[PDB]
């Protein structure tokens, strides 16, 4: 299916406090993509939504590497092996932590990858992967960023609050 | 390494095997033996019970496990 | 987790063969591994085994100076080179594994390829 | 550097003795001391290696004094005898060589 | 976090030279002060990196291959040398970056009888390509003749046991070796 | 098994001179090959060898001036011996150096290499 939608902003990459930056992000109302799972490209990134897990890659074979993310009910496992899984093998990065409307942004820039969860999506956390990643899958609305300007109102305690394209 | 050469019990009742910390084993007719401590309990010992068993104490003196054929339950 | 063996098979005295312990259920150098073999009618006994990222503490008591484990963590794998065998090397060869990386109780089993010399 | 040391030299031509070489080594060479037997005009034969595995002749010795023994002396062994040592840094040093 | 070296140098066992460990890491800060400061170390010495400046470079990964070689073999653990160990075993490439150590490890390794444990690659029909190990293990056919796999004269097997001896010199005795590699 | 080598003769001093181990049995491609000359009236003393890879390794007082190499279409042994002396006049065994317990098994026959 196809939908419209008026968010999709996060803060922009960097972690200061307080503005117009020109960063990946998503078009306010953009045509997004309501599902109910397949291969989906990864473009330059992606706004995910839904109301767990995701498999990222660019073979998702064992040829190349690809990155795992899984969701228990008390642990988030986050790891980037050659998986087919039938196998996984020759894997470099193992992230352990606390679980993740729940929606997310998705980037790898500069061999990281950086998670935004929840407008004003507040940073999850950056993984030092280091891996090419295209093609995508999920373990809901899938929108994809662009490289456009925006305008951030910061709200006395950073809390981005209104933006403007 | 020694053990009872083979025991037996009648059902419900206690089974009682000394291997003469002692890691017992225990492998079904034709499988891969498989561990049972490291119902069942270890006094040290005996593995209590209320197939062939076997012990494991690895030497430190010789550095290598020293599996006693056991029992057969 | 699994253990798969493989190479057995009908092998004639004085001849080489190479055993093969594939792993795949868990992080291969982190736990080490050993050979343990059976021989038929007989109860348990120990052949060799590696370490973790480390060498063989092995070769037990018998096959000093014949066998020859080779583990290679990249492969997720342990080789058992055996050589110059004997009528008493006719057993069943079950691949294990331990708790601990350096040697220690052992707690998953494959099931063991038949290497027969007769 | 080793340096080696064959005594004695020139022995007695003694049918039916036990002939004795002895080669001292100026460093602890463990078991790696080779006796060849380099017959008049010919080329050596190796007659032990590993200083004590033969290849009559029965050598002993470990780290500094190595033995050749011939215990039954033929008159068709009155030939010059030489050791030998390689160094990990591949060298290998022949000793002086003793004739019989 | 920190990197395990701990488990590394300070391990009970090391693998034979020809089927040397391998193990990767990263993801961790590596502190090389420790083993820059240790006296039991009696070899140190690398390449392209200074000692001094060990705890300035990150590096993508770093690399920890072990074994264990003979005291006086050592000095072919080196780019561009050649030996025994560096031609079968354990070649190292010329560019190489990372470094070396060792240390005497007589009491460990060292048994009354012989330690059975370490090999060593004797005869291989074409040098090794750089931070490549071979396991091939087939009887060494070093003459005309087949022999179909028994081993005899003119067929050797590959594999030869450093035979350790705690009565050794300081020259045969065991050293410990731990190569590291960097991005 | 009948390694035999040939190429002795007579060069004035600095020349060049060839040396060929001609294998019968063995492969010189796969085993270690030496030579080891013995001047007249001395004992023997070793002069190069190559390994099976193909490293090669050289005497002080020869390195810099003899060259050893093995052609494997023809199973044969080389040693290019260049800016002879007075004291390089000798006899040339190709031995088989054996990586074991180190040791020369099998001997070439004697090639007077004489300077003069």
């Amino acid at each position: 299916y196809t939908n419209s939608f008026t968010r999709g902003v996060y803060y922009p990459d960097k972690v200061f406090r307080s503005h117009s930056t020109q960063d990946l992000f998503l078009p306010f109302f953009s045509n997004v993509t309501w599902f109910h799972n397949p291969v989906l490209p990864f473009n330059d990134g992606v706004y995910f939504a839904s109301t767990r897990g995701w498999i990222f890659g660019t073979t998702l074979d064992s040829k190349t590497q690809s990155l795992l993310i899984v969701n228990n009910a008390t642990n988030v496992v986050i790891k980037v092996c050659e998986f087919q899984y039938s196998s996984a093998n020759n894997c470099t990065f193992e992230y352990v932590s606390q679980p993740f409307l729940r929606e997310f942004v998705f980037k790898n820039i500069d061999g990281y990858f950086k998670i935004y969860s929840k407008s004003a999506l507040e940073p999850l956390v950056d993984l030092p992967i280091g891996i090419n990643i295209t093609r995508f899958q999920t373990l809901y609305y899938v929108g994809y960023l662009q490289p456009r300007t925006f305008l951030l109102k910061y709200n006395e305690n950073g809390t981005i609050t209104d933006a403007v394209d | 390494l020694p053990q009872p050469p083979s025991v037996s019990v009648a059902p419900g009742k206690t089974a009682r095997i000394t291997c003469g910390s002692v890691h017992w084993y225990q492998q079904k007719p034709r499988q891969a033996p498989v561990v049972v401590m490291y119902r069942f309990s270890g006094s040290n010992a005996t593995l209590i019970i209320s197939a062939e068993y076997y012990c494991q104490v690895w030497d430190r003196s010789s550095d290598q496990p020293v599996f006693g054929g056991g029992t057969k339950l | 987790v699994q253990l798969v063996e493989s190479g057995g098979g009908l092998v004639q005295p004085g001849r080489s063969l190479r055993l093969s312990c594939a792993a795949s259920g868990f992080t291969f150098d982190d736990y080490a591994m050993h050979w343990v073999r059976q021989a038929p009618g007989k109860g348990l006994e120990w052949v060799s085994g590696a370490s973790w990222n480390s060498g063989t503490i092995g070769y037990a008591d018998s096959v000093k100076g014949r066998f020859i484990i080779i583990r290679d963590n990249a492969k997720n794998s342990l080789y058992l080179q055996m050589n110059s065998l004997r009528s008493e090397d006719t057993a069943s060869y079950y691949c294990a594994k331990d708790f601990s990386r350096d040697g220690d109780a052992f707690d998953i089993w494959g099931q063991g390829t038949m290497v027969t010399v007769s | 550097d080793i340096q080696m040391t064959q005594s004695p030299s020139s022995l007695s031509a003694s049918v039916g003795d036990r002939v004795t070489i002895t080669c001292r080594t100026s460093q602890s060479i463990s078991t790696y001391l080779h006796w060849y037997q380099q017959k008049p005009g010919k080329a050596p034969k190796l007659l032990i290696y590993a200083a004590s595995s033969l290849h009559r002749f029965s050598g002993s010795g470990s780290g500094t004094h190595f033995v050749l023994t011939i215990n039954g002396l033929q008159p068709e062994d009155f030939a010059t005898y030489y050791c030998q040592h390689t160094d990990t840094t591949p060298l290998t040093f022949f000793g002086g060589g003793t004739k019989v």
